[PDB]
C-alpha cells in the first residue's frame, strides 16, 4: 500500500510508455500525496522535514521541501508550481501520458480537456481512464478541505488568495513544501528565517527571493560536520490556535 | 584630466535638473524606483524627447571620481565600498525588474517613451543618491595620485552591472 | 626493563586556550580541549573553547562540481537573549565587561588581554607573576599566545594568512544609511580576532571574477563597536533552540534529510579573482 | 519601442551628418579593417584639442549602437547574404572594439606622438568612435532604407549578445 499522484497512470493505451516511476517514499503515508520521484520531476522539489526544539520536548519534524532550482533559471524554469493559467504551458503535455494530462486537467480544473481526452481515447481504454479518474478524484477529495491554522503566505491577502485559488491537492502541496518564516505556537511567535526563499504570484510558486540575485543552488575539514547548501522553501506567517503540544 | 570629471558630474547633474525642472534628490532610494515618487518627473520628461538615453551606466568610470577624495584621516575607505556594493545591488534589481518598473511607470500616465522614462528615472535617482553621498564627503579633497586597491572591487561590480544591463538589453531587443 | 629509543614528534594543539595551565606547580590542571585542536586548519581555537567563550560552534559549508568546502560557525545565542548576551564576539573596548576575568584563571585573563592587546594589563600580570617557576609559566603562556597572534597577524607578511582577498563583511544592510564601519573596527581588531571572524562568518555572497554566488539573502549576524553581535539585522530575532553543551508524527516522518535547526553565520561578500 | 529604435537609426544618420561638418572631420575613407592610426587623424586631432574631451564614456554601448541596423526588410526573401553581411559587420565591429581596448595604451603612445596633450586619454576613444561611426554611415549607405516597425531575429540578437559581452568586458578592463 502506497500513495503517489500520477502513479495511478494505468496503461490505458498501447501508445508510448509506462513503467511506474514512483519513489519508494510513496509507501510512507506522510502528509504528502506525492512521492519523491514525481515531486522532483514535476515541481523541482525534494521532500524534507525539520525538527524544532526540546525546550517543551516538541522537536516536531516540520514538513518542508528543498529547492531544485539554481540561480540561472528564469521564468518558467524558475516557476515551481504553475497556476491554472500556466501549468499547461510549463508542462510538456505532449510528452507525458494522456493519463497524467488528465490528472493535470482535473487538478487545475480543465474538465473540458479532460472530456476531450476521454473522447479521443475511447477510440478497455475507457474503463482504464475511468479508473484513473477514480484514483485521482479520490486523492483530490482527500486533499480537499471541503468534506466531513492561519498559515498566511502573504503576512510574514493577495498571496493567500492565490493559494486558495489552488486546488485542495495543490494547496496541500504548497503548505507541505513552503514553510512560514514565522510560526506562532499559541501566543508565542517564533521567527525561524530572516528572509524568504520563494514567492507566490499569479504564475504560481516561483523559486525566487524578494530582492537581489537568485540564491545559488547547484545540483580538508574532515573533522567537522557539514551544513546543507541547498535552499529550503520558506514563506509566510502561521498561527497555531488554542491547542496544546498537539503531537498527534 | 583625472579630476575634472567629478566637478563636471556635479555641474551636468545640476544642469539636467534645471533643464527638466526636477531636483527631487530628497527621495533617496535603496530598493526600486517607483512612480509614487517620480510621477511628476515622468510628466516633466514627456515635455522633451528622451532620445539621449543609454542602456548602461558605465558603472566603473561613473563612480571612479569618488575615489579621488583624500581619506588620509577610515571613513571613505569603507563608506565608498559600501556605496559600490549598494549601487551594484540597485542596478541588479533595476535591470532584473525593468519590465515591472516600466509597467508601473506606464500605468502612471502611459508614455510613448516609457522605456526612456524608466531608464532616465533610474539614472536620476542614482545621480541623486550619488550627489547626496558627494555632499556627505564634500569635506574631503578630491585629487589625483590614487592608490586604492578597492577600484578592483569597482571593476568587478562594474562588470556585473554591465552583464545585468546586457541581459536587460537582450530581453528588450529580442521581445520585438 | 625500561625501554626508550629517542625523542619523538607528535601532534600539535592549535587552540590558544590549550596553553592555559594553572600557575601552580604543586596543583596540576588540564584544560578541556576538543581533539579538533589537532587539525592543521585555520581554526586557532578548539570547538570547546569556542563554544565556552564566544558561544559559537564550528561548521563546514561544502560549496560546489567545483566543490571548495569552506569553514563556517553558527549561533548559540538563544532567541530570548538580549543586550550583552547578543555580543557573539566582544570588541577590545568591551571584552573585559563580557568576560568575567576576575572569576577565571589568571593565565586565561592574560591570554584574553593578549588577544585584545591591553598591553598594560599584560605587563601588570607579568610583573605580578615575576615578583613571587612562575616565570617559567609566564614564558610558556606568553610565548605560545604571542606565537599564535603573530602567526595570525593578517596585516603582515611571512604569516600565511593574507590571500589578497577583499571580503567586505561591512557590506551595507541596504537599508541603513551611509555607514558600516564593521571593517574599520575589523582593521583595529587583533589578528587572531580577525582570522577567527573570517573563518567563522561565511560571506553572504561569493564573488569570483565575474561570478556572484548567493547563499543567504539576509545576514544572520552583524558587526558593530561591541564586536560581533548575534542579532538579526531586521529586528525579530531568529529562534535558537539551544540543546546541549553550555512524537508519533516524527515517528511517521522517517528520515527525509531533515534540515538543521541551527543558524549559521552569514555576512558580507567575499571577493576573489584571478588578478 | 522598435519605432523609437528606427528613430534612433535615423537620428544617428542625421547626427553623424551634423557633427561631421560642425567639426568638419568626415574621415569617411577609413573603416574597421584594423586598429586605427593617428596618421589619418593628425589634423583631426588638432581640431579635437580645441575642445575638452572628458565628456566621453570609457565603455561602448555596442548593443544600442548596432541594434537599430538589425531592423530591415529581411522578409524580402531575396538577399539573405544581406543578413550574413550584417553578421559579418557586427562581428568585425566587436573585434575592432576588442582590439582597440586591448591596445588602447599603444594608441595612447601613438597619440602622444601626435599631439602630446593630457586629453589623449579621450582623444584615443574619440578617434575610435568617430572612425567607427564613419564606418556606420558607409554601411548605412550600402544598405537600403528597409527598416520595419518591428522585426524579430534570434540568431542576430544572440550574436550581438555574445560579442558585446566580450566588448564590454574588454572596455571595463581599462583600469586607471
Ligand atoms: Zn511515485
Ligand atoms: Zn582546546
Amino acid at each position: 500500500v502506497n500513495r503517489c499522484i500520477f502513479a495511478s497512470i494505468v496503461s490505458f493505451d498501447a501508445c508510448i510508455t509506462y513503467k511506474s516511476p514512483c519513489s519508494p517514499d510513496a509507501y510512507h503515508d506522510d502528509g504528502w500525496f506525492i512521492c519523491n520521484n514525481h515531486l522532483i520531476k514535476r515541481f523541482k522539489m525534494s521532500k524534507m522535514v525539520l525538527p524544532i526544539f526540546d525546550e517543551d520536548d516538541n522537536q516536531f519534524k516540520m514538513t518542508i521541501a528543498r529547492h531544485l532550482v539554481g540561480n540561472k533559471e528564469r521564468g518558467i524554469k524558475r516557476i515551481l508550481i504553475p497556476s491554472a493559467t500556466n501549468y499547461q504551458d510549463v508542462f510538456n503535455l505532449n510528452s507525458m501520458m494522456q493519463a497524467e494530462q488528465l490528472i493535470f486537467h482535473l487538478i487545475y480544473n480543465n474538465e473540458n480537456a479532460v472530456n476531450t481526452i476521454c473522447d479521443n481515447l475511447k477510440y478497455n481504454t475507457q474503463r482504464v481512464i475511468h479508473s484513473v479518474y477514480a484514483t485521482t478524484k479520490s486523492i483530490l477529495d482527500t486533499t480537499n478541505p471541503n468534506t466531513f491554522e492561519l498559515r498566511f503566505f502573504d503576512v510574514t491577502g493577495a498571496g493567500d488568495q492565490l493559494f486558495n485559488n489552488y486546488s485542495g491537492f495543490l494547496q496541500n502541496l504548497i503548505r507541505r513544501a513552503v514553510a512560514p518564516e514565522y510560526l506562532q505556537i499559541d501566543t508565542e511567535e517564533l521567527r525561524f528565517r530572516n528572509c524568504a526563499t520563494c514567492i507566490i504570484d499569479e504564475t504560481g510558486l516561483v523559486a525566487s527571493v524578494p530582492d537581489g540575485p537568485e540564491l545559488y543552488n547547484p545540483i580538508t575539514l574532515s573533522g567537522y560536520e557539514e551544513y546543507p547548501t541547498y535552499v529550503p522553501l520558506f514563506l509566510g506567517y502561521q498561527i497555531i490556535n488554542s491547542e496544546n503540544n498537539f503531537l498527534r | 584630466i583625472v579630476n575634472e570629471k567629478l566637478q563636471k558630474i556635479i555641474v551636468v547633474t545640476d544642469g539636467m535638473k534645471r533643464l527638466y525642472e526636477y531636483c527631487n534628490c530628497k527621495n533617496s532610494l535603496e530598493t526600486l524606483p517607483s512612480a509614487a515618487n517620480y510621477g511628476s518627473l515622468l510628466k516633466r520628461l514627456n515635455l522633451y524627447n528622451l532620445d539621449h538615453i543609454e542602456m548602461n551606466v558605465n558603472f566603473y568610470e561613473l563612480l571612479f571620481p569618488l575615489t579621488l577624495y583624500n581619506d588620509n584621516d577610515k571613513t571613505l575607505s569603507h563608506q565608498l565600498v559600501n556605496y559600490i556594493f549598494l549601487a551594484s545591488n540597485y542596478f541588479q534589481n533595476c535591470a532584473k525588474n525593468f519590465n515591472y518598473m516600466r509597467e508601473t511607470f506606464n500605468v502612471f500616465g502611459p508614455f510613448k517613451q516609457i522605456d526612456f522614462m524608466v531608464m532616465f528615472v533610474i539614472k536620476f535617482n542614482f545621480l541623486c543618491d550619488m550627489r547626496n553621498f558627494a555632499k556627505l564627503i564634500d569635506e574631503l579633497v578630491p585629487n589625483k595620485q590614487p592608490n586604492m586597491r578597492i577600484h578592483s572591487v569597482l571593476v568587478m561590480r562594474d562588470k556585473i552591472v554591465k552583464l545585468a544591463f546586457s541581459n536587460l538589453q537582450f530581453q528588450t531587443f529580442s521581445k520585438k
